Parts: structure tokens; C-alpha cells; sequence
């Protein structure tokens, strides 16, 4: 159906022109479930890390958003302990003109620049805001522990 | 009259209202019972998102009607 | 909490499912009496009065699902109905839709997704033109969610493009804290978003059509009811819609 | 004083108003010129919707200010 045709186009474009730091695709016969990887940005406390994510496309894609969560634990104000991601593109501001490539770019961008408006993990947001030295230390420690 | 407002969890809130009550009035009423600011409430009846300035009568909401209460996304 | 935002998303999906089971995307024609039968003198006298008066001029109503997309859907049903009766018009609209497609790329829309929606809609029209799609097949396509929503996205896209083409004029009409750019990305391009006057004006002018909206509210009205023509400039309207607070359906003159 | 009301048809309506006039009064004046009932009108100034019971002075609308008018046509 139309969802499957669209998902194939998303895969083709991503294979041909992937977002920097990012790879992704189906794990098996099911086109509706992908795994993705993001390399920790350089000049970030996630540097050297490899972070895995799970993408589930709904049956009415692209008219509803894909569901995207980290499976690698990560220390971040906008990403919670279940790997849930607080990013407008995934919920309030999804449109069918967007692609999984743009979602991955947006997640990368979020790793470098956390959103301070109504953060998903308030404690970590405080530490980012007020004690960057400690935030970077812990983020680096979790990178070593979970993402190496 | 009696109308019902169904929340996220399935919980049904009963309200007492006039047909000429505005949606804003109904949201203030819901605030009185659940303590949810009106700025965070969306009301839906028969597919339609209900406008603050309009009345219950504008949408032909009758006795024992059930509206949906859907809170606004917070993000972050 | 994001179990929060995800729980809301899940609830929104369940509400839409609830509406979908009850009503198709695009109903078969019904006589106007059916609209009147929604009302009665005991509990909805003002709406009954409006509907009965409209029954003098209108013979049929085509119910459009209330899923947030009803304005776009009513218009595209209206347009496709013209093109089914007017083969020359269809041929012209194909050529013009190919123009909209290049216009979207020129304005910096996302390349391949926007072109994919344009191409799907153009192929659909070409297949009506060639006779590969019968009238019955067309209504089946417009009721099959995947294809129906692909087609509807074309209309969302040209609505957005026209607003962006005319951003300086239209910026001061926005009242919810957004630029024209932000309004397009948040309120026009996504599915499931209601259309307001700004979006309505844009779609009608971008599609090059002429619409009469019968404004069926409870307000005591001059003989015949309140109505609005867009554009407002003496050609007869090509599409007639029924507006009741929060919702659009398509209606059809008796003669 | 004079104020201007721009519409989506591109027409500018010119109105004669006092700072003490309510938004409701302004809408009645628009009806006299254009025939749109006040309950079908939305007026905007400084990018926000104006409330019926407030005055032009409450919103700092003054000599030769420009308002924008749309119809209440929101629908899904
Ligand atoms: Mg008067």
C-alpha cells in the first residue's frame, strides 16, 4: 500500500544520501521496523560513542509520524531513561513532507544543543544549565559505559 | 443539563451546563473539577474541535452528550 | 513526562478511529432532507430552520468525514467533480498541476516528498483523463485512506505555497504568534489540521476555483441564509460547501 | 477618529470610531458597511484576536490604526 511504497522511497534516499553521522534501515523482512545508529558528535561529550535507535513506522505513514526511541542509554535533558525523545518533529510538528532523514538530522542536532523549554528530564537540564563541567563528565562516562 | 467529558484514562467527568454556555465556560468548569488550566484543554465533539468563543448549542450538543478532553502536547 | 505526550498522541489516534468507523471519507450523495432530519423543533429549532430554507435551493448533500481535513477534502471532491463533467478543464488542470510541481521546488519545499505527492495526484488525474479510472473507481480511490490522503496532501502543499508567495500581504492576518513560514509548517502542511479563513482563501485561489460557502450558524438571517463567495469580485460558483461551526460538507443545487 | 480594516479580498474598509468604542461596536459598524454579522467576524490587531467587551483604547488602537478582519470559518 502507500505506506510501504513511501517507506521504500525513504530507504532509497537514505542509502544514496545519508545524513552525516547517521545510518539506518530494516532489520529483517518487516519494512516498518528499522534500526538506526548515530555517531556521537565531535566536540561533544558523546564523541566516540555509537548510539542505537529503533524506528517503527505506523500503518498510515507518512500521515502519522514514525516512532523513534534510543535503545542506547544516553545522558541528556531531552531524552529519558526509556529512550523516549522530546523533539517537536516527532509529535506536534510532524508533516508528511518530512522524512526519516530529517528526523535523524534533528536528533543529531538535539544532541549538540539541548532544548530548555519544558525539558523531559529536569534534573539533567539543571546540570546542563548551571554546571557544564559536571554535565560533560557524566555524559562522557555514560558514553564509555553504554555506547562503546 | 447533563453532559459527559471523557478523559485520557477513560474516566468520565459529569458536568451541568446550559446550551448557551460557551466552550470557555465549559473549560472553566472542568478546571473546577480536575484542576487543569483551560490553556491546556482541547474539547472534541463528533470530530469537531470546539472553539472557546462558541456555545454548546452551536455544535448541537444535547443532553447526555459525551465530549472528549484531550490535553495539549507539552514537548521538550 | 513523555509517557505524557505519547499518551496524548495515542488518545488522538483512538478518537480519529472512533470517527472513522462511523463515517466514510466521502459519502455517497444523500437528499437534503437527511440534513434537516439531524434537527428538530424541540431541541434545535434554529438549525432546523436554516436547513429547511436551504432545501429550497439545494437538493443533495455529500457528507465529508470530520477528521480535521474536511475543508481540503470537500474542495478536492468539488474540483474532481468538475473535472469529471468537464474534460477540457481536466486537461488544463493536469498541465497546471505540473506547473505547481515545479513551483514547489523553486520555493524550496522538500524535494522528493513534495514531488512524490504531486506526481501521484497528476497520475491519478491522467488516468481519469485516459479512462483507466471510471467514475466509480474515482470515488473508491477517494475513500481508500492511503491514496485519498496522498491526493489531499497536494492541496495542503499548494495552499502552503500560495501563502508563502504572498507572505507580506498575509502575515498580519495570523493571530497565533507565528510567521507565515511557521504557520505553514505548523498549521497547513501537517495532516489533521483545521482550515481557517486564511488557509481557505489560499487554497481556493491557488486551485483557481470559485466557491460559495453557505454559512449555517444559529444567527437570524436574511431570506436564503448567510453565505460568502471566494473569490469575491459575476461568474457562478463552481463548488458549493455547507459550513456548520467546525465542519465542511459539499452540497449540490437542485437545478 | 478614523481606522482602517483590511480584508482578505484586498478591500480596505474605513470606519469612524471613538477610543471608547467596544470591539462589539466596531463589528456592528463593519456590518453596516459590509453586511457581515458581528458573530461571524474576527478582528485582529498587533497579531492577536480582539475581544468583544474591550475598547479600542484597551488595545491602544488609535488614530489611523489598521486592523485585519477574517471570517470565523475554522473547520475540519
Ligand atoms: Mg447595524
Amino acid at each position: 500500500g502507500m505506506a510501504l511504497k513511501r517507506i521504500h522511497k525513504e530507504l532509497n534516499d537514505l542509502a544514496r544520501d545519508p545524513p552525516a553521522q547517521c545510518s539506518a534501515g530494516p532489520v529483517g523482512d518487516d519494512m516498518f521496523h528499522w534500526q538506526a545508529t548515530i555517531m556521537g558528535p565531535n566536540d561533544s561529550p558523546y564523541q566516540g560513542g555509537v548510539f542505537f535507535l529503533t524506528i517503527h513506522f505506523p500503518t498510515d505513514y507518512p500521515f502519522k509520524p514514525p516512532k523513534v526511541a534510543f535503545t542506547t542509554r544516553i545522558y541528556h535533558p531531552n531524552i529519558n531513561s526509556n529512550g523516549s525523545i522530546s523533539l517537536d518533529i516527532l509529535r506536534s510538528q510532524w508533516s508528511p513532507a518530512l522524512t526519516i532523514s530529517k528526523v535523524l538530522l534533528s536528533i543529531c542536532s538535539l544532541l549538540c544543543d539541548p532544548n530548555p523549554d519544558d525539558p523531559l528530564v529536569p534534573e539533567i537540564a539543571r546540570i546542563y544549565k548551571t554546571d557544564r563541567e559536571k554535565y560533560n563528565r557524566i555524559a562522557r562516562e555514560w558514553t564509555q559505559k553504554y555506547a562503546m | 443539563m447533563q453532559i459527559f467529558v471523557k478523559t485520557l484514562t477513560g474516566k468520565t467527568i459529569t458536568l451541568e451546563v446550559e446550551p448557551s454556555d460557551t466552550i470557555e465556560n465549559v473549560k472553566a468548569k472542568i478546571q473546577d473539577k480536575e484542576g487543569i488550566p483551560p490553556d491546556q484543554q482541547r474539547l472534541i465533539f463528533a470530530g469537531k474541535q470546539l472553539e472557546d468563543g462558541r456555545t454548546l448549542s452551536d455544535y448541537n450538543i444535547q443532553k447526555e452528550s459525551t465530549l472528549h478532553l484531550v490535553l495539549r502536547l507539552r514537548g521538550g | 513526562c513523555l509517557a505524557y505526550d505519547e499518551a496524548i498522541m495515542a488518545q488522538q489516534d483512538r478518537i480519529q478511529q472512533e470517527i472513522a468507523v462511523q463515517n466514510p471519507l466521502v459519502a455517497t450523495l444523500a437528499p437534503f432532507s437527511i440534513l434537516c432530519a439531524e434537527y428538530d423543533n424541540e431541541t434545535s429549532a434554529a438549525f432546523l430552520s436554516k436547513a429547511t430554507e436551504l432545501s429550497e435551493v439545494y437538493g443533495e448533500i455529500r457528507y465529508i468525514r470530520g477528521d480535521g481535513n474536511c475543508f481540503y477534502r470537500a474542495i478536492l471532491v468539488g474540483l474532481i467533480e468538475i473535472m469529471l463533467k468537464d474534460r477540457a478543464r481536466l486537461e488544463k488542470f493536469i498541465a497546471s498541476s505540473r506547473d505547481w510541481t515545479r513551483t514547489l521546488v523553486e520555493l524550496g519545499f522538500p524535494d522528493w516528498t513534495c514531488t512524490d505527492f504531486c506526481d501521484f495526484f497528476i497520475e491519478f488525474l491522467e488516468k481519469i483523463h485516459s479512462g483507466v479510472h471510471t467514475e466509480e473507481a474515482v470515488y473508491t480511490i477517494l475513500n481508500d485512506d492511503g491514496s485519498a490522503n496522498y491526493i489531499l496532501m497536494f492541496f495542503r502543499l499548494i495552499t502552503s505555497a500560495f501563502l508563502k508567495q504572498n507572505s507580506e500581504e498575509y502575515a498580519p492576518f495570523i493571530d497565533e504568534g507565528m510567521t507565515v513560514a511557521q504557520y505553514c509548517e505548523q498549521e497547513i502542511e501537517p495532516m489533521w489540521k483545521d482550515a481557517d479563513h486564511l488557509a481557505i482563501n489560499s487554497l481556493i485561489k491557488a486551485a483557481g476555483t470559485r466557491v460559495r460557502i453557505e454559512y449555517m450558524d444559529r444567527t437570524a438571517a436574511p431570506n436564503g441564509g448567510w453565505h460568502y463567495d471566494i473569490p469575491s469580485d459575476q461568474i457562478a460558483p463552481e463548488i458549493t460547501l455547507l459550513y456548520r461551526p467546525g465542519h465542511y460538507d459539499v452540497i449540490y443545487k437542485k437545478d
